[PDB]
């Protein structure tokens, strides 16, 4: 479990590097912010998509 | 001296520009709605004549 | 009972940022603006098939009667105008097919026919039944057939 | 965050019940068919941002007394 | 050939076919419509009624009733008076 | 044929669930055990209010309750009916007839009511 | 005249007196279909009376396809009893026949041109729109579709007496234009 | 005028470019279609008078004088319409003698 | 949260039973089982859509039908599934369709 905590800290470093190692690619042509915005958009679709599942289970 | 030809050419320039303007407006309405406007209906024949 | 104003001269007519004519003139009422637009549409449709001005005037009168009668207020304007044009052609003795009217109007044939029935009911009038000889002249001329061929076709149909 | 505004609507209907009592977020989330995980933590960050502007009053302790004018 | 007699214009029949296939927007249950509205508001704070109708895919009258229940119209200097999806 | 399609489906399913198994932090041996068990398991009434005047105006409702008979599950593109007959453009789907499974892309059907 | 029209379709409306759940009815009924995107009611069909009924959430139902008044009433009662079997408090209130349709043949070709010429006030003959002549009788409020083949279809009637009376009125007129 | 100037005026006019105003509020990656119209090849017919029947017939000058008609000739233009819906296919329909 | 059609078939039933066994053994959590079912639904839909290229036919009589939420529940009797390569006879069939 202590080793799993260390692996989680390494994954946090990897996400920082990926977000910042190219927050720079965008500048050369905010990546984290863009990803967050993309995540926000799906929520509405997901549920419109999701509750159909509930009624289809009742139907079949 | 401006004879018949050049005078009518000036008038036709103006009226053809107006005709294209009217086609632009009429087609833009239908395009905004998403209908595929008919070119023959867009042309207002009365303008030039 | 109105007027309108132009630019005039170049001085105080345009003000702080080009006020123009102090305004835009802004005239009239819908009970006349809608009729005006319908008249414009009727003239356009008639010119599309080279209808004479007398048929245009008869169509305008028919549309005025229908529009004031108001039994077709729910039907879209252009359909009423197209049906009025068809009825005017029928009354003048030179009928155009419903498809021919639809060719020059954005309204479909079905809607034109429905508005035609409604206009006949509202006006409490009637139109003489079309005969095969009514369309012979236009059909033969558009086909560029000789006069003898047109006569033969008319006689055959009759 | 939308589920949060929905919780606000829920506590509004709770006022409509007239049985308004000092509450917390877990019981509301349960009665509104929603879970208690780190999602509740991020939405609670949003909820504290709400507590910075809770015209619909959401205080931390004994709370939820929205109406600026309220007697019966 | 110009203005040839046609029963119905081609563009109109295409548009009518599309509309018929799509059908009218159905009146969904209040709970699901409310949840979708709340997610939409989560996207960001201000929505116009037209695009909100597009997002929710609900009848305009039913959506207006549900939105009047919770949301409130604010007169604003953005362009015009629009709806606010925050209940308070 | 159908078994070969089933094996391809197995490959697709395992490939599709690998990412979820990494996301949830669970060890990959679960997928192997799942595949093993899955394969093993497979192989003059004026007062008209009373409606009781008529009886036995229905049929047995136990068919839908049983569902033991053959079952076809698919997707429909067009379904038309003209006053007697039902017509079916059912697209790609699956059929369970007499236990043996059938696979199809275009299904055309005509039935009478 | 020696000819009596035979009914081809009867439309009757009856109120069940209770609100209903269309989704529940669609899920639980036998032959019912519900497509709120297409139509706001539930369409159900029963084969023994060979009729179709539309059921609305307001509790009002419309039954069509019945060839007889008794068949229409029995079919409406059967639909109401099916809804009641689904647990709803369905009743049979203000059952009424809104429209009746009848058909017949005069057994001779008819000159619709002469007919419309003589009865232009009631006739409407537009071959472009519809090959059959539309006659709007006044004393009975019946609309008659008269065809050159001799077939006559009457509609708009509330009772069978209206159908029979309208045909009795129209038959001498048609006999006057026999081809 | 007729032989050269009318055709040159038709050709000089810029092609009509039309597109929808972000219709459907979707991803809108140039999703609104682009409609392009280009006029070409103007044609003139001989002077013609269309009667109340609508049947075209040649119009002699003296008939125009007597019946107060206007001596005019029909004017026809070929128009090419291109639809670009960003569907990777562009269709260029041609309308002849409009 | 998907179409969820093939769950009530031989394949879906076998997958569900296997997931039930692992749940009984505590090897997998129910959330993981649900995720596996969702991924299976996606994969099976794609596989049938893509790798199936055969056209089939059938005829018969209809005894019942139902429709709700874009779900047809036809019930046919004495159906004959005819294909160019083979013909199959069935006394009764239930056709569940969705879109």
């Amino acid at each position: 479990a202590q080793l799993k905590f260390f692996e989680q800290l390494d994954q946090i470093e990897k996400q920082r590097k990926d977000e910042q190692e190219r927050e720079i690619l965008m500048r050369a042509a905010q990546l984290r912010l863009k990803q967050k915005a993309k995540e926000m958009q799906q929520q509405e679709l997901a549920q419109m998509r999701q509750r159909d599942a509930n009624l289809t289970a009742l139907a079949a | 001296l401006d004879l018949a030809g050049p005078l009518l050419a000036f008038l036709f320039r103006g009226m053809f520009k107006n005709l294209l303007k009217e086609v632009r407006i009429y087609a833009q309405k239908f395009i905004d709605r998403g209908k595929d406007f008919n070119l023959e209906l867009a042309i207002k024949t009365r303008i030039i004549s | 009972l109105s007027t309108m104003i132009g630019k005039g001269t170049g001085a105080a007519s345009f003000d702080e940022f080009g006020n123009s004519k102090y305004q835009n003139r802004r005239t009239m009422s819908s009970s006349d603006r809608a009729m005006m637009n319908a008249f414009k549409e009727i003239t356009t449709m008639a010119d599309r098939i080279n209808l004479p001005r007398n048929i245009v005037d008869r169509t305008n009168n028919l549309f005025k009667q229908v529009y004031e009668q108001k039994s077709l207020k729910g039907r879209a304007n252009d359909a009423i105008a197209s049906a009025c044009l068809y009825i005017a052609c029928r009354q003048e003795g030179v009928p155009r097919t419903f498809k021919e009217i639809c060719a020059v109007s954005r309204i479909s044939k079905k809607e034109i026919g429905r508005c035609f029935k409604l206009i006949l009911k509202a006006l409490e009038t009637s139109v003489d039944l079309i005969t095969t000889g009514d369309f012979m002249s236009r059909f033969c001329s558009n086909l560029c057939l000789p006069k003898q061929v047109q006569m033969a076709a008319t006689h055959i149909a009759r | 965050f939308g589920v949060l505004a929905k919780i606000v609507n829920y506590m509004k209907t709770r006022h409509q019940r007239g049985d308004t009592h000092p509450l917390t977020l877990d019981e509301i989330l349960d009665e509104t068919q929603h879970l208690d995980i780190g999602l509740k933590q991020k939405q609670w960050l949003m909820t504290e941002a709400l507590v910075n502007n809770p015209k619909i009053e959401v205080i931390d302790g004994k709370y939820a007394f929205k109406p600026k004018y309220n007697v019966r | 050939t110009n203005y040839k007699p046609v029963a119905n214009h081609q563009y109109n029949i295409e548009y009518e076919r599309k509309k018929k296939e799509d059908g009218k927007r159905a009146r969904a249950d209040k709970q699901h419509v409310l949840d979708m509205l709340f997610s939409a508001f989560e996207k960001h704070q201000y929505y116009n009624l037209k695009d909100l109708v597009d997002i929710t895919k609900q009848p305009v009258v039913y959506l207006k009733e549900i939105l009047k229940e919770i949301g409130v119209q604010n007169v604003k200097g953005i362009h015009k008076n629009t709806w606010e999806l925050k209940p308070e | 044929t159908v078994p070969k399609l089933y094996r391809s489906v197995i490959e697709d399913v395992i490939n599709d669930v690998r990412d979820i198994f990494l996301d949830d932090g669970v060890d990959e041996q679960v997928l192997m055990e799942l595949k093993t068990l899955w394969e093993n398991k497979l192989m003059g009434q004026v007062e008209e209010e009373p409606l009781n005047s008529e009886d036995d105006v229905s049929d047995e409702e136990g068919q839908e309750l049983f569902d033991t008979e053959n079952v076809v599950v698919c997707q429909y593109d067009k379904i038309h009916r003209s006053k007697n007959k039902w017509k079916f453009h059912l697209k790609d789907g699956i059929m369970n007839l007499n236990g043996r499974d059938y696979i199809f892309s275009k299904a055309i059907g005509d039935a009478e009511w | 005249s020696g000819i009596v029209p035979q009914l081809q379709n009867i439309v009757s409306t009856v109120n069940l007196g209770c609100k209903l759940d269309l989704k529940t009815i669609a899920l639980r009924a036998r032959n019912a279909e519900y497509n709120p995107k297409r139509f706001a009611a539930v369409i159900m069909r029963i084969r023994e009376p060979r009729t179709t009924a539309l059921i609305f959430s307001s509790g009002k139902m419309v039954c069509t396809g019945a060839k007889s008044e008794e068949q229409s009433r029995l079919a409406a009662r059967k639909y109401a009893r099916v809804v009641q079997k689904l647990g709803f408090p369905a009743k049979f209130l203000d059952f009424k026949i809104q429209n009746m349709v009848g058909s017949c043949d005069v057994k001779f070709p008819i000159r619709l041109e002469g007919l419309v010429l003589t009865h232009q006030q009631f006739s409407s003959y537009e071959p472009e729109l519809f090959p059959g002549l539309i006659y709007r009788m006044i004393k009975p409020r019946i609309v008659l579709l008269i065809f050159v083949s001799g077939k006559v279809v009457l509609t708009g009637a509330k009772v069978r007496a209206e159908i029979y009376e309208a045909f009795e009125n129209i038959y001498p007129i048609l006999k006057g234009f026999r081809k | 005028f007729i032989q050269m100037s009318v055709q040159r005026i038709v050709e000089d006019a810029p092609p009509i470019d039309l597109q929808a105003e972000a219709q459907h509020a979707s991803g809108e990656v140039e999703e609104p279609p682009r409609y392009l119209l280009k006029f070409e090849q103007i044609y003139l017919s001989k002077p013609t008078h269309w009667e109340r029947d609508g049947a075209p017939s040649p119009m002699m000058p003296n008939e125009a004088r007597l019946r107060n008609l206007t001596y005019s000739a029909p004017l026809y233009v070929d128009i090419t319409k291109t639809v670009i819906k960003e569907g990777e296919e562009q269709l260029q329909t041609q309308h002849q003698k409009t | 949260m998907a179409y969820q059609l093939y769950r009530n078939t031989t394949l879906g039933n076998s997958l569900q039973e296997s997931l039930d066994e692992l749940i009984q053994s505590q090897q997998i959590t129910p959330q993981l089982a649900l995720q596996v079912l969702l991924q299976f639904d996606k994969a099976i839909n794609a596989a049938l859509a893509q790798r199936v290229r055969n056209r089939v036919n059938f005829r018969g009589s209809l005894n019942t039908y139902r429709f709700c939420d874009n779900v047809w529940t036809f019930v046919l009797n004495d159906v004959e599934f005819r294909e160019v390569t083979e013909l199959i006879k069935v006394d009764k069939v239930k056709i569940v369709a969705c879109d």
